RNA sequence: GGAGCCAGCGAGACCUUGGCCGAGAGGUCUUGGAAACUCCGUCGUGCUGGGGAUAGAGCAUUGUAAUUAUUGCUCUUCAACGAGGAAUUCCUAGUAAGCGCAAGUCAUCAGCUUGCGUUGAUUACGUCCCUGCCCUUUGUACACACCGCC
């Protein structure tokens, strides 16, 4: 559903063929082209503003997307699933390209650089990957394992040093400025990090 | 083994039922709130085929319920040979249902989480099994 | 029982099994030295990763390399593979993170086909 | 001698022929300068080309 | 199968059987 | 002052020759030539001629078709053992493309005491056409640096591999002499008179 | 310590191939001069003196690397393209090398068939692997 | 059998993973 | 992702049983691997060919692509067969068109419709592409009209609904390209032709290719999967075949 | 002797008046066995 | 809220004269409501 | 027959030439067990296979 | 000419691991049921050590009863062919192309069809300028913005 602000009314609404569960959505800056992410298709529905018409359903997904963002400068599309792949999508232009990048686990959360040239996504593993979005390379890592604080839960009948209930960050998003991340999963911790550093600036309870 | 309370939800399917069926077949609101019900009854899984309200009526059982508990699920996917092993392996935390790690034996998948049940990474068990291969990469943590 | 990793290192049909363990520097495929791989032309790939992070970390250690399946090429990269991935996997599980993170950035830096599998699944290009 | 340019804008809608692209390029020597070109090869933004002459003025080539 | 089979595993297991019988 | 990173000396029971060693100090194209002291003399050719990563081989198996412009990524080295790679019956022999090009910079380098590579560069940046013609009759049009570089490489391989194909020079030697020549700007070069050929039918229809 | 496998495949033979001809104790058959080691081929071996030799020394590290061979073995090995038929190699030259080896005490006939290094033989082969590496 | 090869479960778990001649025969 | 297209195809094949005894029954509508997208999303087709294929049988796969509205021609080059139809599966492709030849004449054409089936394969006879005229000029790629007759058994119906779905939902009223589809013997004929409306009737022009085309098998999954439950086979040696007719 | 299998049919010119014939009738009626907008 | 307790991983809780206070509104208290009509339907 | 094929098979004796084989494509043959088959094609080499 | 070696598809007496002869083809006695490529050498712009058609002489295999052909090996003989007109067909990443291996599983195929793996690129990835094929000229379209009679 798209809403009005000045107004306060939802002028637009989208939806599905078939009524498929979103999850995630991104927005093209121009506010032209909205795209959704489910759970249960592997496709990434595509809407215009405008009319409000299904333009075109992105497929090559071999997992269920978890995420999405449109680039605020170049308008590229980054998504990434479970399928332990990322995929950048020029939609715009004649041409459609797909330029798919593999990653060491499943990857929950992505966060991209407003400069639009770098892409960061948290993985299961406890790890945030920066990726050069025109290259396709990896750029940095930082390790996230460690630092998480996590708390055995009542019913707990294991430790939690063993515990492997949530170390990882389900959530991210740059700074502004663009050297820092800020990221945040099922846990009692948030930890601020510096990316060209690769270190942790101070974590949160 | 008590049921009372999957009882419970099986009779309040019948009775919802009953009560749409008491309600003109021609209202909007009859029909919405029936397809509503078949939609989370199938996302479930209790449903495994898209059905009629009058296959609601009666194909819904405790069994099916029972079917979706999570240790049976693994018991017909071949991780446990039991059921009371599989409650174990939950009760143990080796078990994991895709994003999260799922603890109590009383959750049930849903239709789409079938796919992504699967053991937490570094479990020592997943340890055993591709050792038994010879499939064990020291890299992966598994 | 003594320290020791195993990993694979994949590429098309080859595939290459290293196991890494303590020693006193034993880099071995096949039976054979490294200095012997074959062809000569690209013995450097598979010193590239023994030639990156330095030998100095090998002096502690011997590997065994068993290659099989794909040609010559897609062996060699499978070498290749497979020695980088040992070598991180050990120096996890019996040597610190902090040396792990060192040796994932500078492979990653030079190149990253030496720790995830370069596989090249068929793309339709074309929308249709 | 021979002045460099350095390309900023990569026109589109030219009309140009096929394989030719019009672009607009600001001289190194002078970043105010700037000149409209006709390109054969593959061209972006922020490529530098190298102009023999510099005076003339590009039209569109159908 | 303690449980029972819902009804699209029940007509798998049959053509198994069958399948095993020739 | 002094950093020490290391307190033992480095024995491996396995041997190394001590080349590998050298190597282990500095990376070098096949272990001999360095890419320290290799600039772009030209401008234009910086971000197209690409040799800040150095290579000990020319076989990466890189993806370099995929985007538009990764090929300006490519080492350059690359770029023309690819070249060198045609006529079908050579084709997918990319092994006897390394030795051939290892074969010409060693006759490089014997011939003229400057590190080869270096000679690469410069012939690559000289016999680029700066201006070329497009047929309307013609007209001339400008030459983004990409085409400047690909076409660089297509004549310098092509009129190597047309001089040496039925003559008793091999590949490798006419490769090197071709090469050279570009570097000095002679007009013996096959490359530079197609080069200086083309500009000047730009001047014609100008 | 030293063993065949660590030294390179060609320097080996080289080297071995030489020490059969400085030894000058393995018979060699009368018609080397006139075979080509296969039909396929087309021409007689052009290192007429010690082609031999040198297929003596090959043999020679194949047993050590396999336990147990046979002519028919080294037939297909040294076989090659010729449709294509791939031809195997000549039979009558690989079983003279496999006799003249076990005269000089190289090889010796393997349990259930074939033909083993004898343990002579393996010293044998290690000592001229220390030599190409001194 | 290929129908079984095909749909292997690879993470299916069973407790049963963790675990002169006739003188020859005589000495045996 | 194994586990679910497994599920999927236990339950795949769970519903062509169900069809069928509800069939016998009705006995005593679009088949359901269509009947959730019939007349809703455009199929997405693509046509290959095997490996190493002849310039003709490269020029007949181009011919086939203009044939279907939204088919996108794709090179097989070393291409193995479950990374095709994988790949295909996940660009969200709905048919795949797979050519063979001998000597440089088509000989077979199969078509296998996405996720699980059905795949059916034909054999063509009498190919005469349009590549075999002289200033013959380009096609007209508007949504053609569809003529199907002739076709009367269930095995018949079966055949015209693979065939149906392979064109757009939809085609404008004074569309002028017409594509036919005439049962003869089990042998069915193709022809294209482009018509004018005259002030006293209609005249043809026959666009070509011409083939016929005979189903000689039928399965019920994907062509990659060899164990696929066959729905039907063409029976060749019985005493009746060659008088027995099936469409 | 017997013909196992059905003869390859052959096509003659009173096949294809009989072919363009009936693809007329079909257009001359406006029957096309087409796929519709659901 | 039965169903979904069951198959819900994280916490789930339980759904829910005299003048009466609309405890929230769609829209804000300054925003008239001439104001939310654009100048096409007036 | 003297080569097989699964059901394919090769045959001989039967006709002197290919020439022979020529009119007879399509014919209808059975063996003694009566599997029945078909005369496919005729082989160039040798003649009458 | 030597030497070094790396695959994946495939299973309804004959195959065979090994020994002995023969230069080879190929014989004989017994046991169980891959190429391309890479390294070192010879040759050398010469229709040359490229090309192997045709022809002669021999050494063998298979039937069958003929001096019949059949399939291989040995030597000698040593051609057309030196990159292909007018024209024309196709082609964008494991793609063009080179390389071999296997199965002939009801249609088609018998040095033909299909499948399998191995080596592996240049250029383009932008435009409607030419060509061709179409879509629109009742916003109908839920806000803002832009528009405003073919
Ligand atoms: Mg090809
Ligand atoms: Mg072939
Ligand atoms: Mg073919
Ligand atoms: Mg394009």
């Amino acid at each position: 559903r798209a809403w009005d602000l000045i107004r306060y009314r939802n002028f637009r609404t989208f939806t599905g063929t078939e009524r498929i569960q979103f999850n995630c959505l991104a927005v093209d800056p121009s506010g032209e082209v909205v795209c959704a992410g489910s759970l249960d298709n592997f496709d990434i529905h595509v809407w215009s503003v405008q009319t409000g018409q299904l333009l075109d359903a992105l497929s090559g997904h071999e997992g269920p997307v978890s995420c999405l963002s449109f680039s605020q400068e170049n308008s590229v599309l980054a998504s990434a699933s479970w399928d332990k792949t990322i995929r950048i999508w020029s939609i715009f232009g004649r041409s459609q390209q797909v330029e798919p990048i593999e990653v060491y686990s499943d990857v929950l959360a992505l966060s991209m650089r407003p400069d639009g040239k770098e892409v960061a996504v948290s993985t299961l593993k406890g790890q945030i990957s920066i990726f050069n979005i025109e290259d396709a390379k990896q750029v940095g890592n930082i390790d996230c394992r460690k630092d998480i604080i996590s708390g055995r839960f009542n019913q707990d009948r294991f430790t939690a040093k063993n515990s492997e209930r949530s170390k990882f960050f389900t959530t991210i998003h740059y700074s502004f400025d663009g050297m820092a991340i800020v990221a945040g999963g099922n846990n009692n911790s948030i930890c601020l990090y510096d990316v060209p550093n690769e270190v942790l600036l101070k974590r949160f309870i | 083994e008590d049921y009372h309370k999957y009882n419970r939800i099986c009779g309040d399917i019948r009775r919802l039922a009953n009560k749409l069926s008491l309600l003109p077949p021609t209202d909007p609101f009859r029909r919405k709130h029936e397809q509503l019900l078949l939609d989370k009854l199938y996302a479930m899984g209790v449903l495994t085929t898209k059905s009629k309200i009058s296959d609601l009526e009666n194909k819904v059982t405790v069994s099916a319920i029972c079917r979706r508990r999570l240790p049976v699920i693994m018991h017909r996917l071949k991780m446990a040979e039991t059921i009371q092993d599989a409650v174990k392996f939950i009760e143990q935390g080796h078990v994991r249902v895709g994003p999260n790690l799922i603890n109590d034996p009383a959750y049930l998948v849903t239709r789409n989480m079938e796919d992504y049940v699967t053991w937490v990474d570094n479990s020592k068990i997943k340890k055993t099994l591709l050792r038994y291969r010879n499939q064990i990469d020291d890299f992966d943590f598994s | 029982a003594v320290p020791s990793v195993q990993t694979f290192g994949k590429k098309k049909s080859a595939t290459a099994v290293a196991h890494v363990k303590a020693g006193k520097g034993l880099i071995k495929v096949n039976g054979s030295p490294i200095t012997l791989v074959e062809p000569e032309i690209l013995r450097f790939k598979v010193y590239e990763p023994l030639l990156l992070v330095g030998l100095d970390k090998f002096s502690n250690i011997d590997i065994r390399v068993r290659v099989t399946g794909g040609g010559h090429v897609s062996q060699v990269y499978a070498i290749r593979q497979a020695i980088a991935k040992g070598l991180v996997a050990y120096h996890q599980k019996y040597v610190d993170e902090q040396s792990k993170n060192e040796l994932k950035k500078a492979f990653t830096s030079y190149d990253r086909t030496l720790l995830i599998a370069d596989s090249r699944r068929p793309e339709p290009k074309k929308f249709g | 001698p021979v002045t460099l340019a350095k390309v900023i804008k990569v026109l589109g809608r030219t009309g140009s022929r096929g394989g030719v692209t019009q672009v607009r390029v600001e001289f190194l020597e002078d970043t105010s300068r700037t000149i409209v070109r006709n390109v054969k090869g593959p061209v972006r933004e922020n490529d530098i080309l190298v102009l023999m002459e510099s005076e003339r003025e590009a039209r569109r080539l159908r | 199968n303690p449980y029972g089979l819902n009804e699209v595993d029940d007509f798998a297991s049959k053509r198994e059987k069958v399948l095993l019988g020739q | 002052f002094e950093v020490v990173e290391e307190f033992t000396p480095v024995v491996l029971a396995t041997p190394i020759p001590e080349e590998v060693q050298q190597a282990q100090t500095e990376i070098k194209l096949f272990n001999k030539w360095s890419f320290e002291e290799v600039e772009v003399k030209d401008a234009s050719l910086v971000d197209y001629v690409q040799v800040r990563q150095p290579i000990f081989v020319a076989h990466t198996a890189g993806r370099y078709a995929n985007k538009r412009f990764r090929k300006a990524q490519c080492p350059i080295i690359e770029r023309l053992t690819n070249s060198l790679m045609m006529n079908g019956r050579n084709n997918g022999k990319k092994l006897k493309a390394v030795r051939i090009i290892k074969h010409t910079l060693d006759i490089i380098n014997v011939l003229t005491d400057q590190n080869p590579i270096q000679v690469v560069v410069d012939a690559i940046t000289n016999t680029g056409p700066r201006e070329d013609t497009t047929r309307v009759r013609r007209q001339a049009v400008d030459v983004s640096p990409l085409r400047r570089v690909n076409q660089a490489i297509a004549l310098l391989t092509i009129g190597a591999r047309e001089a040496a194909f039925r003559n008793i020079k091999t590949i490798a030697e006419t490769l090197a002499e071709e090469l050279i020549n570009a570097a000095k700007g002679s007009s013996t070069s096959y490359a530079i008179k197609k080069k200086d050929e083309l500009e000047r039918v730009a001047k014609s229809n100008r | 310590g030293v063993s065949v496998r660590d030294v390179a495949a060609q320097d080996f033979i080289n080297a071995y191939a030489s020490f059969l001809q400085r030894q000058g104790k393995l018979e060699v058959p009368g018609y080397v001069d006139i075979v080509k080691t296969s039909s396929g081929n087309e021409m007689p071996p052009q290192d007429a003196e010690g082609w031999f030799y040198k297929r003596a020394a090959s043999v020679a590290r194949h047993i050590y690397m396999r336990k147990q061979v046979g002519v028919g073995k080294l037939n297909k090995l040294y076989g090659g393209a010729k449709p294509y038929k791939h031809i195997d190699a000549s039979g009558s030259i690989n079983r003279k090398v496999l006799q003249a080896l076990e005269k000089i005490g190289i090889v010796e006939i393997s349990p259930k068939g074939g033909r083993r290094i004898s343990e002579n033989g393996q010293r044998d082969l290690d000592r001229i692997a220390a030599q190409t590496l001194e | 059998l290929r129908e079984k090869a095909k749909e292997r479960n690879p993470d299916e778990y069973y407790h049963a993973m963790h675990s002169s001649m006739d003188q020859v025969k005589l000495l045996k | 992702m194994l586990r679910r297209q497994a599920r999927e195809r236990r339950e795949y094949l769970y519903r062509k049983a169900q069809e069928l005894q509800d069939s016998q029954l009705q006995q005593k509508q679009v088949d359901d691997e269509y009947a959730a997208t019939s007349g809703i999303m455009d199929p997405r087709i693509i046509v290959t060919t095997s490996r190493d294929p002849s310039t003709r049988l490269s020029q007949f796969a181009k011919e086939i692509k203009l044939l279907f509205p939204n088919a996108v021609r794709l090179n097989r080059g070393n291409y193995v067969m479950p990374n095709l139809v994988d790949a295909c599966k996940k660009s969200g492709t709905t048919d795949l068109v797979v050519l063979h030849e001998h000597r440089g004449v088509p000989t077979s054409l199969t078509i296998s419709h996405f996720p699980h089936g059905p795949t059916a394969q034909f054999s063509l006879h009498n190919v005469v592409m349009r590549h075999d005229i002289i200033n013959a000029g380009n096609q007209s790629e508007v949504n053609p009209h569809l003529i199907f007759d002739n076709f009367t058994t269930a095995l018949g119906k079966r055949v015209v609904c693979i065939l149906k779905h392979l064109f757009n939902a939809g085609p404008k009223k004074d569309s002028e390209r017409v594509i036919t589809f005439a049962n003869r013997g089990d042998f069915i004929s193709v022809r294209q032709h482009v018509y004018v409306r005259t002030r006293e009737g209609v005249e043809i022009a026959e666009v070509g290719p011409r083939f016929e085309m005979r189903l000689f098998e039928l399965r019920l999954g994907t062509l990659e999967n060899k164990d696929a439950d066959v729905e039907w086979q063409l029976r060749r040696f019985i005493r009746t075949a060659n008088k027995k007719d099936y469409l | 002797f017997d013909r196992t299998a059905k003869p390859v049919p052959v096509i003659t010119s009173e096949v294809t008046e009989s072919l363009e014939d009936m693809i007329r009738r079909r257009i001359q009626d406006s029957n096309f066995d087409d796929l519709q907008r659901r | 809220y039965k169903l979904d307790v069951l198959s819900s991983v994280h916490f789930v809780p339980k759904p829910a004269e005299t003048p009466t206070i609309s405890m929230e509104d769609a829209q804000p208290l300054y925003m008239s409501n001439a104001s939310s009509l654009a100048p096409q339907e007036i | 027959p003297y080569k097989i094929f699964k059901n394919t098979a090769f045959i001989k004796d039967m006709f002197s030439s290919a020439m022979e084989v020529a009119r007879f494509e399509g014919a209808q043959i059975k063996t003694v067990s009566g599997i029945r088959g078909e005369i496919k094609r005729a082989l160039s080499k040798p003649e009458g296979h």
